[PDB]
């Protein structure tokens, strides 16, 4: 999930938008 | 832009930045 | 605990602290 | 809502807790 | 609520959240 | 102290209130 | 992305997120 | 400038991006 | 150093930075 | 006090330093 | 004052604190 | 640079002023 995608691994701001409502 | 490690409160800060008015969910269990 | 006056990203920080591993949803108006 | 309430007025951690998953 | 690791500035943010008007001490030497 | 209780180990918000004035 | 209302240190946080390893320059008026 | 604009009005991440090195 | 305009949690951040391992006391009015 | 002064007016790091332990 | 580790967003927060109106550059590539 | 001076190693607020404009 987000923690894996963005903390454990590395993510872009674009990817972070995946978790917007 | 860039890709960085964003963890904990920094991750939800980033979500806030990115999503803003849309809102977001932070669901670390997944 | 004390009552909070929390705007912008400070609300998200507070939610982060309060919810921990449960995570949370941030849903502003409009 | 809670986002507006916390900012325009005050809110408690207990109210915030309702927004946990 | 939850238990997390709260360190450094995140710890004093949490103290601020929790204590607010009461005030708090942050005394890492103990 | 607090760093041991809350950073090194893990603490609740309730425990953090131990350090309020 | 959404438009931002960012004051003080929140602007610097946002720049940090946006620029990543490129870094950034913070140049306020006056 | 951007510092003032973001605070007095609004600004976009795209505008912010101009301030990266 | 420059003078600071610090409200809420930003004051606590600043105290954190300034005091380091010495820690600090946060004592608002009332 | 310092909490109010920093927010309603301005304050210096040197003034803040008085609040270290 | 003190010396601490200041990393990532905490470093640019510190720069903001220290530099304020002067502005600053954050240039991690160096 | 700054990351080495202040994150990897340890730096004072005074040193951080090196990166002011
Ligand atoms: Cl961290
Ligand atoms: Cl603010
Ligand atoms: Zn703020
Ligand atoms: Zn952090």
């Amino acid at each position: 999930g987000i923690v894996e995608q963005c903390c454990t691994s590395i993510c872009s701001l674009y990817q972070l938008e995946n978790y917007c409502n | 832009f860039v890709n960085q490690h964003l963890c904990g409160s920094h991750l939800v800060e980033a979500l806030y930045l990115v999503c803003g008015e849309r809102g977001f969910f932070y669901t670390p269990k997944t």
